[PDB]
């Protein structure tokens, strides 16, 4: 258990808390302006999912301050956690590529 | 068992204020909203406003005059409506419901009939109805109940404790003076009274004096 | 704010027939639309849920259908219980609205 | 202090100043432009974040040569900087598994 | 460019009446819309910025709501300084336009 594969596996871990954290801040701070359609917990969860993997269909968008700030966390953390697991696939590919020379 | 709890009614004079209670029951979430809906009398629903306990955070419809004030409180499980400054325009039955977060409303409440007025509050007088002395009776045989002289609304009829349902009617009240009046009529079979114990109980929430009345034939 | 309009508001029928509510939303709600029953001096009663989900306890009676801005409560062969208020209320976009009722006799 | 880690912070701090930057210049060009909805500074920032995390829901979107021109700026200095990070994070952990070796 | 329509033109009521204006827009501007007051020979003043937002300064007595075409602007018992020209104007697709206007009496 090294690190890069450490790191990739407490990314998904960690990717999973903010979706459902995320569906139920967005829930929270949609609610109370009008006309915004993200205010139901499975649909947030279904828009945190396409939000986090950027994608960004459209059936669904925070009009909120807080619900767009909620939002870009879930960009973030979608990004990171998805590109952290590609960064863990490279060390696993580099190091074997090593096994195949002299080292 | 009864989810959502209100009290029957609550009676406030126009200037003052009163806060509605609704103490719920069951599966009790972290996703759950309590949502309070507005009802007046001949009129359809009114969505006021909704709040969730876990967070505290309450919203209210703002396309009418914003006079609600929405707290919970996650130890008892209460979720309470302050309603501030009421005028007559006010007074209606307020249901409050339990929303899972999908939208829907699963389970309402009894609903609390808050009157508007500055009449005083008065129990209400209850009087047997037993058939005449020449009064023919076929099959079925016909009593019932008077209940009058009450304020405010509204009272709840009911004949041997729930146990009688078919044939029994409670006519809508008529306001006579700052006093309400009613009636309530059962019939049973001709073969089962007075035989069989037929009695009315007639609850007042307003004044929380619920009273029973047999109803015995005529001397 | 979306509105939903009930027409007719008073809807008669012969006993037994098969009877349809009207609810008509202002903008396409998709299938965000819930049904309630309110009898005389009673508290409202989920019947349906998003369109066409039934309600577990709610007779097979009741049925929904509709997508968008029209949606439709039938009851295939309608008996004495069914007098009461039916109300439609949708949960697409905030706040929550209802319609304005439709009496059945 | 290595230079994955100082490109990968200065590309931080850049997509910041590409994100208000973008917000400004983004209105500037839009209005003028009949039918534009990206004539605000707090929803084009808002526009910026859904647009360097590519996503893009579709609730804003430029109409102008100028305007759409910034967005394409706003993309590729996104796409760069969150591609500049995982590049830093390979680089963390391919010399890390050189450390549970013999390097 | 986005029509906004006031209508009635002229709004009489009774001192101490809730009185409610109309601004509708000829497509969906989500809440982008902005109320404005003038009195006689006297310039703008903002009363309510995106559809209820409130603004300092402005009496309680004012208030705004609605979403996508329809919105209004309410004010909960009318008085004799409220008589003036009520004007609303959207910021959601350029250019900026205004409404009419609404007389209140
Ligand atoms: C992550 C950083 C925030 C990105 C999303 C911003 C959401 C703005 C918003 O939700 O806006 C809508 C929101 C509605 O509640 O209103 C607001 O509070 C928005 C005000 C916040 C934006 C401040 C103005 C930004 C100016 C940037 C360009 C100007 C440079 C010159
Ligand atoms: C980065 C490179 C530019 C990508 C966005 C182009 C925006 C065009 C535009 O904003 O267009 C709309 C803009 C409106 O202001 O009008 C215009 O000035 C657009 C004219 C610019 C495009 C020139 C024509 C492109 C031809 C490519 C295919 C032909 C090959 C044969
Ligand atoms: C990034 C998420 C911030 C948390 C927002 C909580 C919801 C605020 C309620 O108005
Ligand atoms: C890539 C951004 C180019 C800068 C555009 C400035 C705005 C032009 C005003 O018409
Ligand atoms: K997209
Ligand atoms: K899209």
């Amino acid at each position: 258990s090294a690190l890069h594969w450490r790191a990739a596996g407490a990314a998904t871990v960690l990717l999973v808390i903010v979706l459902l954290a995320g569906s139920y801040l967005a829930v929270l701070a949609e609610r109370g302006a009008p006309g915004a359609q993200l205010i139901t917990y499975p649909r947030a969860l279904w828009w945190a999912c396409e939000t986090a993997t950027t994608v960004g269909y459209g059936d669904l968008c925070p009009v909120t301050l807080w619900g767009r700030l909620v939002a870009v966390v879930v960009m973030v953390a979608g990004i990171t956690s998805f590109g952290l697991v590609t960064a863990a696939l490279a060390t696993w590919f580099v190091g074997r590529e090593q096994e195949r020379r002299g080292h | 068992q009864v989810q959502l709890q209100q009290p029957g009614a609550e009676l406030v004079k126009p200037g003052a204020s009163v806060k509605l209670s609704c103490k719920a029951s069951g599966y009790t979430f972290t996703s759950d909203w309590i949502h309070w809906v507005k009802q007046r009398p001949g009129h359809g629903l009114e969505w006021i406003g909704e709040i969730i306990p876990s967070y505290g955070r309450a919203n209210y419809n703002e396309k009418i005059q914003k006079k609600a004030t929405l707290t919970a409180d996650k130890s008892s499980s209460t979720a309470f409506m302050q309603l501030s400054s009421l005028t007559s325009e006010d007074s209606a039955v307020y249901y409050c419901a339990r929303e899972r977060g999908d939208g829907y409303f699963a389970v309402w409440g009894a609903g609390t009939t808050v009157t508007v007025s500055s009449a005083k509050t008065t129990p209400p007088s209850v009087y047997p109805l037993a058939p005449g002395s020449a009064a023919q009776t076929n099959s079925m045989v016909t009593l019932g109940c008077l209940v009058k002289g009450y304020f405010p609304e509204p009272v709840t009829v009911t004949w041997n404790s729930g146990s009688l349902s078919s044939g029994v009617h409670t006519f809508p009240a008529v306001l006579q003076s700052d006093l309400y009046t009613l009636s309530s009529s059962v019939t049973v079979p001709s073969s089962s009274w007075p035989s069989e114990t037929v009695t009315c109980n007639v609850a007042h929430p307003a004044s929380s004096t619920k009273v029973d009345k047999k109803i015995v034939p005529r001397d | 704010d979306i509105l939903l309009t009930q027409s007719p508001a008073i809807l008669s029928v012969s006993p037994g027939e098969r009877v349809s509510f009207s609810c008509r939303a202002s903008q396409s709600i998709g299938t965000d639309i819930h049904w309630y029953q309110q009898r005389t001096n009673g508290s409202p009663r989920l019947l349906i849920k998003y369109a066409s989900e039934s309600i577990s306890g709610i007779p097979s009676r009741f049925s929904g259908s509709g997508s968008g801005t029209d949606f439709t409560l039938s009851i295939n062969s309608v008996e004495s219980e069914d007098i009461a208020n039916y109300y439609c209320q949708q949960s697409n976009r905030w706040p929550f609205t209802f319609g304005s009722g439709t009496k059945l006799e």
